[PDB]
């Protein structure tokens, strides 16, 4: 029986409120800026290289993606902002590579396409990082990989950062071999010149498609498994190969009919705003994203700062954990309990981080908070269910670790355009450094002047402010993308769908330090 | 007489809708009935998808750029003119009928795609538009 | 029956030869320089901080290690050169942390000790990398971890490189939790101040030892499992805890009595020298290191450039693969065959890299060499037996990948003081860049002058020369240490011994592209 | 998405061509002869024994099969030609036993029925071989076995070939016991006299049905589990028992709607003909049999002599490997690659053998061809996916091994009425023997005359010609039947359907000698 009613979250916000108006203005401005920057990145390497690429008869990489995926299928691009102002004078749109998840012949696949326009498709260090992240995603979620190889090899002026180390270029080939061993299909499509150091990708792959115009490779080397007249033919052949994969999706979770949330998503703009100093109820966000705005809270009156419960997204079950204030002992214990419960029942986990800075409270007895957050950290680390993190606000200190940051391998991690990430708030770091130097130079009997205090403080403030920018964090691959809040639900759906390809296996826990 | 712009718009909409119907048929069999990937939305992160299509009218080849709007309507630009088109296929009796609005003008016809030719039968007449063969095969 | 005789490798070198004299002089100079630098690093943070540390009553970290390990046991330190001239003006001896493998209570354990003298034990990015490498080694080889925590938290002026990313600070805790889940003992000894962000390490650990002089932690928090009067008492308690671990070493390989090699090891100095242009027979090295100088070569007349065979080191079986010239198709096929064979019989693998540069030969038809080296790369990547790499000469290009570089996760990787590592030789890179620019500016009709050719060439030459230095590569953690050749055998023994703690599991291979 | 079009094989043959006319005439004559011989075998032991059998009130074995299987279900009979002119003066139709696969109560079952008319149902050696082959098929494909026991025991005048050895009579009981242990149902129906040495079959079986008219067996011995009035009642009881088996078919491969091939099958008669000297494109056959004539070739321009690709038969996926000329190194490597690929994706394999004789080329450097065919042989042997072989032309030498001959345990093996199988061509063997004797008697100084050359040559030619006949090979159980080409598709369907009953398990490969 599934007929009894359930209470729904969410309340209608006050559209007339001045606070709502101001928050809406600020967040809409941020989203417009994000959209403009994304368009500029989408334009690619430049009109020069684009005209040259077209004159050679080859398709532009975005056109390749459009023709490859199923007609009208949504495409989930990752890390559109890699390399954004990362290097001092060189502009590297999209990191020189395009990675995403899309449905080909009814199968979710991870597509990795080199962009020939950007520096002839050379490999900047950020490009290697992006590709490794994509391969890691595909390995974890058991997704076939399709490479659209139009490469130029390592960027020589930066070889020291691309070639030698463990997470450097060679790891790419390593991943390929491993994913072939675990029976995850590898398809390579040599749509560009087969330059030095590039033939390794087709040779490692399970199956190859090579566009006609090395010649020795198809006729004598035999590296070629298929031989295509041009780009369109190659993409069609790729679709045929994917069909011939003999794969069927196995899902192991209960499914229910999906239902839209009761409240419009754009209202989030008013609720969240751009000021981190003001706070908001995470329950509003949860009401905006989950199915039917139906939510079953767990331990509502204990550890009120954390909000944990069960819901459904597009019919899949999810356990939601979010911050609603300063994390405490009770909140940590509640989180550990909830994580154990979700792991036992094999339910995917969704974290929402809105870590609150310690500027409000001087001490907060970091020892006890640490003693309890350690338990939550261990529980999150040992979990095996799919985990997806979303940073809707500040993310500072060990709380970031506790709420499944990058170090804890969430299947995906996205940030809203108003997030901030750093070890601490800038002013707190300034005070810490000032106190350290003051105490030390007092210990040696040296005098500490207030001018020196300002001299230490100001650079730290500016540096922390600059490094906390979402664009700074997404230029490096610290997140899989910056998403417009109004689309959040949709993205999560796609992500969770992909995460369901892999089977869910049992969770083993370490010693629970009681 | 040579086919107008709007007839080409209707034909392109019909072909897109048939692709959507095929996607639905594949979805019905699969385990993941409610996955968002099965939607024919064409959504992208922070970008709007534009699909370049080529349709053959008589001897002439005409290129249509179809932008997949968020609302589900399609913005098709052919040459210098952009047309807002929203439509759906429903079955009248045993025949598939396309009802579609182009720039707010509603038209009703019956649509049959056999081989590479799209036939729109309406009270005004019959319009035949030919999908070019990829010609890499056949 | 084990009585039949076996032929032994190695020949007596010509001590009177001028070439031998010169090579001996150069290599001895290199080793003396290495020893002097190691002594200076061993001195630690400085006399100032050392006196301050002693005045507080605490022991110096090296003394801690000496008292902790079993009396007279050899201690295998790793990455003594991390941070060597890595940062512009800051001297960070040993990376601020000391990691090694040593025998405690008859059990091989991985010991990680913070150095309080260096910047109060703050965590530079290189320190995080070193610690993560040590934890990875312990996880792979299934070794108990002992932490001697005297920490100061992240180095704030560099927070952006220490806190946020996947391989940044949080991964430490992640590793701890995981290694606790797989039943690998975690012991933490809080020998210093329990500052902010430090209590997480004791809280994550399985067992704790805390030196008396937080107070709340032992009496009320209950984080303390043991409470020690001072450093000596804490180390004794640690030995007792390790004994109480209830662990017994399980070995799954045949063992034979060990026998010393027939030739003195110091002769290597004469054989190898410091000039990479001259070449030498790897069989000399193999004769110098393996037991009794007994070696059973495999496919001796096919692919002569690669040398593959079986031997014993301290009684353990090893399969040895080394370069003796330019790698070719036949060499790659021989290597793949040998790797498959060793994986089938569960034998550890030892690689010796002496990759030869392509300055000698203009083309070397990189396509075929690539087509075959891909097979060897796949075979090496998919292998599951313990792999140890040693770089005795040049290491360039995809050959480094083929001979199990860092990207392919060897259990250990060491380099001799005369190695060179880079994507290509410097002059080759200069020629490549010059040709690219010349061809391009010819394409646009621009004129290319010889002055511009020199202007491009010289910086590249100097940069590649600088980046290839062993000290440059070991300053970053690209290798687990620079070893005197005269000690090589010994080191390998210890390493292999440690690698035997983990059970050897079956190897799964991808599609062998025939 | 499954909407994109695929190119189809096959071309319309020239019906007006004289070559087509002649080939059609010859092949139609062969098929008519085959049909006539099959009818004569179907007539059974003879009118004498048939009248005697009817007078006793028992049904004829073919009537038993007709009533047993589901109404209108197709029945796949195996080895209809066993014993055809095998013994000098004794005519043994069908080997004295009838074995086939048919659907009973919706379950594929292997039916084995003794023919009482032929020598009172005695067991000739060929009968034992046929029964063992049937039991092997059922064991491999996990099919319930139904025995219709009307036996007479071993044929005493030939006891030395029936009783003592491993593949002699006792192995029957062995198989029964084993198939009972692995939970494969054994049903025995004693429809004839329970003579000496026959009661073992009911006693070994899981369930019994005994026709009333030993009496002691049902009332006191208790061997009887069911007791039937006559044959019709016994068959009905058998159907009820099969229903009570509690079995459900588990399929683990993707399924698609089936579609008929685009070209008529009878055209094969014109394409293939009866002359092995002429050659034809195997792609014609593939177009005639696979679904929709859709085929996705793999490595089309490398090793053109072998044709490998993917297709669907009745909706199941199959990998097709066929000969189109003299096998070479590249062909062998392509075959090995394809076999690995199919094993990885768990796809059934279908081999088509048209091995070409070496009369065209004197040497063909057998050493290299051997060195490469060894790899293909190893790959085929180690494979675990269902394998079905079809011999459409010549089959000679080690090529037969390479294309999965009987020694390599294909699930089924059929031959067309125009095949030839032998170690070599007759003339080649004659030349080899002549050269051996000539060289030897030259070595001893004896003279070799041309008359002696003819004397050696002619008997060998005649003997090889006689032994290569399809009827000769099918008289012994070297194949599971001779099939009319026009029906080939259908047969394969049934066969593959049966092969899907067993689960497909992973393939383990030996050392790939690179
Ligand atoms: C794995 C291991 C172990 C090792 C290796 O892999 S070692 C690989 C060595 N690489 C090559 O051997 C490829 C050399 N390229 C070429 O052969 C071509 O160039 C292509 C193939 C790139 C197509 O490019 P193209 O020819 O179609 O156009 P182009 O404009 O010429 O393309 C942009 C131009 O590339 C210049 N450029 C600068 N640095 C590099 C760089 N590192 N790689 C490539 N190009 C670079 C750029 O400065 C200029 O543009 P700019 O700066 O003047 O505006
Ligand atoms: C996990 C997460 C998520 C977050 C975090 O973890 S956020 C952690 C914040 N850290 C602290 O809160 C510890 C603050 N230290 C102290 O409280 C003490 O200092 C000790 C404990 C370090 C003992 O050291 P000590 O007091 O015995 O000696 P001291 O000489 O003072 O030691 C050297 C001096 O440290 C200065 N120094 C500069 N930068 C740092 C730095 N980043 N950390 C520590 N010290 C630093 C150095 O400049 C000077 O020496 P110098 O450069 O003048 O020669
Ligand atoms: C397991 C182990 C470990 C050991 C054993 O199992 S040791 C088993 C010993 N067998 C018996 O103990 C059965 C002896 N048969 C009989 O008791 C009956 O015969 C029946 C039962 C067979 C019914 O047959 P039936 O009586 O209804 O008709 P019949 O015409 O008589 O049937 C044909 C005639 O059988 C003659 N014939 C020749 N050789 C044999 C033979 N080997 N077995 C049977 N019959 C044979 C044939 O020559 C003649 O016909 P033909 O050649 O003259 O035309």
């Amino acid at each position: 029986y599934h007929g009894d009613s359930v209470a729904s979250l969410g309340t209608q916000p006050d559209l007339g409120s001045a606070l709502y108006q101001e928050n809406y203005k600020q967040m809409k401005a941020l989203v417009n800026q994000l959209h403009e920057r994304v368009e500029h990145i989408k334009l690619g390497g430049g009109e020069k290289a684009r005209a040259l690429h077209i004159s050679r008869g080859k398709l532009l990489p975005r056109e390749r993606i459009d023709n490859l995926i199923d007609p009208g299928s949504p495409f989930l691009e990752l890390s559109q902002f890699a390399g954004y102002q990362l290097y001092d004078n060189e502009e590297v749109p999209g990191g020189g590579i395009i990675t995403g998840i899309g449905r080909v012949s009814g199968v979710e696949c991870m597509i990795i396409a080199n962009d020939a326009t950007v520096k002839g498709g050379a490999y900047y260090p950020v490009t290697v990082k992006k590709q490794l992240r994509a391969q890691e995603i595909a390995m974890q979620n058991r997704l076939p990989c399709i490479y659209l190889v139009d490469s130029g090899g390592a960027y020589l002026p930066r070889q020291a950062d691309v070639f030698p180390d463990r997470d450097h270029f060679g790891r790419t080939f390593y991943n390929q071999a491993i994913m072939s061993s675990k029976n995850i299909a590898q398809i390579a499509v040599v749509m560009g010149s087969c330059t030095a150091g590039g033939a390794y990708v087709p040779a490692m792959a399970d199956e190859n498609i090579i566009v006609r115009k090395a010649d020795l490779h198809c006729r004598k080397s035999g590296v070629s498994d298929h031989w295509a007249l041009d780009d369109h033919h190659a993409l069609h052949l790729t679709r045929k190969v994917v069909r011939n994969l003999n794969y069927q999706k196995k899902l192991d979770v209960t499914i229910e009919p999906s239902e839209e949330p009761l409240f419009p998503a754009d209202e989030l703009y008013g609720i969240v705003g751009a000021n981190l100093k003001r706070s908001f109820d995470v329950r509003e966000v949860i009401a905006r994203i989950v199915d039917g705005s139906r939510f079953t809270e767990f331990k509502a009156f204990y550890g009120d700062t954390l909000v944990t419960g069960f819901a459904r997204i597009f019919g899949y079950p999810v356990g939601i954990v979010g911050n609603n204030g300063v994390l405490f002992s009770e909140s940590a214990k509640k989180g550990t309990h909830f994580v154990q419960l979700c792991c036992q029942r094999n339910i995917p986990l969704l974290f929402l981080q809105n870590i609150t800075g310690f500027m409000v409270g001087r001490e907060y007895e970091a020892e006890g908070i640490a003693k309890d957050g350690a338990k939550m950290v261990a529980a999150v680390a040992c979990a095996q269910v799919p985990k997806i993190t979303l940073i809707i606000g500040g993310s500072y200190g060990a709380g970031n670790y506790g709420m499944c940051g990058r170090a804890y391998s969430p299947r995906f991690l996205y940030i809203w355009p108003n997030a901030r990430i750093s070890v601490m708030g800038g002013e707190q770091a300034a005070n810490v450094l000032a106190t350290i130097t003051k105490d030390q130079r007092a210990r040696e009997g040296k005098q500490f002047s207030s001018a020196d205090e300002a001299a230490l403080k100001e650079p730290i403030i500016k540096k922390f402010e600059e490094e906390g920018n979402p664009y700074y964090s997404s230029a490096r691959v610290w997140d899989d993308g910056i998403i417009d809040p109004a689309d959040t639900r949709l993205v999560l759906g796609l992500s969770f769908s992909a995460a369901l390809n892999a089977p869910i296996e049992k969770t083993d826990f370490g010693i629970f330090r009681m | 007489k040579a086919a107008a712009k709007e007839s080409l718009c209707q034909a392109a909409l019909g072909l897109i809708l048939k692709e959507k119907a095929m996607t639905d048929t594949f979805t019905l069999q699969a385990h993941d009935q409610f996955s968002p990937f099965s939607s024919s939305s064409g959504r992208r992160l922070n970008i709007s998808y534009t699909r370049n299509m080529t349709l053959k009218d008589g001897k002439n080849n005409v290129a249509i750029a179809v932008t997949y709007n968020h609302d589900g309507s399609y913005s098709m630009q052919i040459e210098d003119k952009t047309f807002q088109v929203l439509g759906n296929l429903y079955s009248e009796g045993d025949c598939t009928y396309l009802k579609c609005s182009v720039n707010g003008v509603a038209s009703k016809a019956k649509l049959i795609i056999l081989e590479n030719t799209i036939y729109l039968f309406s009270k005004e007449g019959s319009i035949e538009i030919d999908i070019p063969v990829p010609k890499y095969l056949s």
